[PDB]
């Protein structure tokens, strides 16, 4: 009588995963988006008799690092980061975070902010003069220009920090921002360190990495399971529904 | 069902395809470009069963079941051939004839090669290629330069005010390669060694299988759109033909569950 | 049920961004006027089960689930680059070089 | 302190590159298709569950 | 999706160099001007490994 | 599959594979440029050289 647990129990799990695929498909315009995994895994229950049930629940893997596409908006303070690179920033707790939202705002009092977070580089948060055009190299070198002045006056004002993450040892945060797991500090130290072959390029925003026939396919598979699952349970209860009949006497 | 997932990767090495065919055709007027072809591979078979007794007074077909999986993007190559030449009329632009790479410096420590023959003087009188990357071979040219003028082979000279004959400056020596295919290539037209592609050797033009310079001119893609609108007609149509296997999976997929 | 909550939210995105690209379209002859572009940011997640560490050398995937919520709108950005210059002849046309305004 | 001269005469257009509109408005269409996509999935399934 | 970017990409840079022909040809009577030319670059090649 | 590759150390290839000719697997000079005859010869010419 119990199997329709397992039966509905998948069907349950195939929910949590549809979920997971509206969200891809929600954010597929965010800027700087990495898409998130999903993943069946088995639990074998084990006990008396012989074993036969075997549950299913509905795991994430993480996200993927595939670098998504990017547009060319002209916008000098825009960027776009390397293969494996990951700007940092400072999370409301203090901590910091590895995001690749190259979309930075100047606000009236020269701080630099990627969706309201400040921005950490060289020694600690950065701030450009109060209203000067802003520049960044191909290495993270800030220049910036006062307006009026000559433009042989070019001055560094500062420089970011661009850490290499692999991709099998970050995980993601309940905001949306990325950290590393207790593995990845364990070898590498608390706060990584910015490393001088991480190359970015300014002008240009890279948007998200989610594969339309993926989720397609997906959808389509959710849809097959979960009528199946239905039609499991259906022919349990209607099986059942005569031992009692049997029993009555 | 194997069937989904079969379609899903024909799907997405058409998308691939088609992203290489964008890349080609968006970047048609970069000077020094080298057109891209992406070529696939067949994933592995399953042997349900083995081919049984068979030849032996009879004409049956073989009876052997042996499943596909689908197909992956093995390699993208690209052609490194001669493009056409365009005047531009610049002193400062060279173009390169056979085989070759100018030799630059990354601003990390490391060095690349590069094809696109356009070059820019700094404050300082150095020759950096445009974008700031300093040439290797760090050819520096004086102030009050009449006009500077590079031959065939790799010297440089510039003429001054009073003195008749041209002082000679420095060498644009250029690199070679045993595999240039095998180039790791990066973005601001860029490559870089790997293991797939030999220790680069230095050469003076014209030697030793390097190519020879032509000043005030720039290298042309080797881009043939002909090529390009039938490779996305096919890829197109591919996509559609995939999409319908889908559908009709889909389709059956569906019938059976409604028992 | 969450599916249909976070695709109303996917659809209302889209809606917003398509309203913005309309204008920007509709007062494209409009002079002094600065082209508009949506910023979406995605929402909070929620995290079922932890994901707790083996580092049992089995190679096994990361056994945790976290759920997304959707995406919004989160700002309008307007890029403040210089236009072209259109000669109307008239005497009492101004057309600014560089940045500022008229109060 | 860093501002603009003025031009008498001339008026400044507004800077709209239609270029990029075109794509940007297909890129929403097809995403807006998707979500439609999804919505009829999810009520499809849904409505399997409660046919019992 | 990745190749429609990519072919707005190549627009932008078509309209760019189509937008320094016209300026070279508009003053083409302009005393000590000076003819203007432009050079395109392409963007960040992403790599996929192999087992 | 004609798609035919060459490795730095000049050892023909196709798919990760060496291809062999009359004999075993046939190796080229280092950075010749390489032509297919109608009949199997494969010519090569060291660059540079007449």
């Amino acid at each position: 009588d119990h199997a329709i647990y397992t039966a509905m129990g998948a069907a349950s799990q195939t929910l949590n995963q549809q979920a997971v695929t509206a969200s891809n498909l929600a954010n597929a315009s965010t800027p700087g988006f990495r898409a998130q995994l999903n993943a069946l895994r088995a639990v074998p229950v084990d006990g008396l008799s012989l074993a036969t049930r075997t549950l299913v629940t509905a795991s994430t893997p993480g996200a993927d690092m595939t670098p998504g596409q990017l547009d060319y908006t002209s916008r000098p303070l825009d960027v776009a980061l390397q293969q494996d690179g990951w700007l940092v920033v400072q999370a409301a707790d203090g901590a910091e975070g590895y995001t690749r939202n190259g979309n930075i705002q100047v606000g009236p009092t020269g701080q630099l902010t990627i969706q309201g977070h400040p921005v950490i580089g060289e020694g600690g948060p950065i701030t450009v003069p109060e209203g000067s055009e802003i520049t960044i190299a191909a290495d993270g070198t800030i220049s910036a220009l006062n307006p009026g002045d000559p433009p042989n006056t070019v001055a560094p004002v500062g420089r970011l920090k661009l850490v290499k993450a692999e991709g099998n040892e970050v995980q993601r945060s309940d905001d949306g921002l990325f950290r590393l797991t207790a593995e990845a500090q364990a070898e590498r130290g608390a706060v990584l360190a910015a490393d001088p072959s991480i190359r970015i390029m300014s002008g240009v925003l890279e948007g998200s990495n989610v594969k339309p026939v993926e989720a397609m396919t997906d959808m389509i598979a959710n849809a097959r399971r979960f009528e199946m699952q239905m039609k499991v349970i259906t022919s349990v209860d209607e099986n059942e529904g005569r031992a009692n009949q049997l029993l009555s006497m | 069902i194997s069937s989904l997932w079969i379609a899903k990767t024909g799907l997405d090495a058409q998308q691939t395809n088609m992203d290489v065919i964008a890349n080609n055709l968006a970047n048609v007027s970069t000077n020094g470009f080298k057109r891209q072809r992406a070529v696939f591979e067949d994933l592995l078979y399953q042997t349900i069963r083995q081919p049984g007794a068979q030849s032996s007074e009879q004409t049956t077909l073989p009876s052997g079941l042996q499943i596909g999986t689908g197909v992956r993007p093995v390699a993208t190559e690209r052609l490194h051939s001669q493009g056409n030449l365009s005047q531009t009329n610049n002193s400062k632009d060279v173009a390169i004839k056979g085989q070759g790479f100018f030799q630059v410096m990354l601003p990390d420590g490391t060095s690349a090669y590069t094809r696109d023959g356009s070059f820019q003087v700094d404050q300082n009188g150095q020759l950096v290629t445009a974008g700031g990357f300093q040439v290797q071979p760090a050819i520096t040219i004086p102030a009050n330069a009449l006009s500077i003028t590079i031959g065939r082979d790799g010297v440089v000279s510039v003429t001054q005010q009073g003195q008749a004959a041209p002082v000679q400056v420095g060498q644009l020596n250029l690199t070679t390669f045993m595999n240039d295919t095998g180039l790791e290539s990066i973005g601001e037209n860029l490559y870089i060694e790997t293991q797939s592609s030999g220790a680069p050797n230095e050469s003076t033009p014209g030697l030793n299988g390097a190519g020879l310079l032509y000043q005030g001119y720039v290298e042309t893609s080797n881009v043939n759109v002909a090529e390009e609108l039938v490779n996305m007609i096919q890829v197109q149509r591919a996509y559609e033909i995939n999409s319908k296997a889908v559908s009709t999976t889909d389709q059956m997929l569906q019938k059976l569950t409604q028992l």
